[PDB]
């Protein structure tokens, strides 16, 4: 701008964030738990002790 | 809110009603223990020692 003169902006834009989408996660091994919290898990086992 | 150490904390909460249980059994056997000490500990009578005997190996066992 010190040495020649711009015009107002014709198109506004910033730094951003480019990844590789998320694809179907290879399933894991204990993906069989994963419908229930861990903490399901243990209250499940530790209630079966209990009783 | 509710969480694992709550249960915890609830599930001992109810089983240590058992150790108070026990805890208090053990302390009236004791206390039956000492009424048979204390008290005078002659076994003249065969009857009256096997008594004794096998209310103390009876307790004991328990």
């Amino acid at each position: 701008e010190e040495v020649i003169d711009f015009s107002k902006p014709f198109m506004s834009l910033g730094i951003s964030i480019m990844i590789k989408k998320p694809q179907k996660s290879k399933p894991g091994v204990f993906s069989f738990l994963d419908p229930l919290a861990y903490e399901i898990w243990m209250c499940i086992v530790f209630a079966y002790i209990g009783v | 809110a509710f969480t694992f150490a709550a249960f915890c904390y609830m599930l001992t909460l109810v089983l240590c009603a058992s150790l108070i249980f026990f805890v208090i059994w053990h302390i009236i056997a004791f206390d039956e223990l000492r009424t048979d000490f204390k008290n005078p500990i002659d076994q003249g009578n065969p009857a009256r020692a096997r008594e004794r005997l096998k209310n103390i190996e009876r307790i004991c066992c328990l």
